[PDB]
C-alpha cells in the first residue's frame, strides 16, 4: 500500500488543477489594499 | 508691562485655518496626505505632521 499513487480523478475536487484561476485574482479582487 | 513670554512661529493668517493648514499646537498640522495604510485606529495621528 503506497502513500502517493497515480489514480485520478477521484470523486473530489483534489485532482485536475485549473490554470485559468489567474485572471480573476488580478482584476476582480479587492484586497484590504495593504481594519 | 507684564508680558510673561514672547516667541516666533508661523503666521496664522497667510496660512489660514480654512484651507491647507491648521495651527493650535506649534506644529503646522494638515489632515490627510500620508496616512499609514495598515495600522490601528489610534495611529496616523502623527503622520499628519
Amino acid at each position: 500500500k503506497p502513500i502517493i499513487e497515480r489514480q485520478g480523478e477521484t470523486v473530489d475536487g483534489l485532482t485536475i488543477i485549473d490554470t485559468s484561476i489567474v485572471w480573476p485574482i488580478l482584476c476582480q479582487c479587492t484586497y484590504p489594499l495593504v481594519e | 508691562y507684564g508680558a510673561a513670554v514672547v516667541n516666533i512661529d508661523l503666521n496664522r493668517d497667510f496660512f489660514d485655518t480654512a484651507t491647507g493648514i491648521d495651527l493650535t499646537k506649534g506644529i503646522p498640522l494638515v489632515q490627510d496626505l500620508l496616512v499609514p495604510i495598515g495600522v490601528t485606529a489610534g495611529a496616523e495621528q502623527s503622520a499628519e505632521y
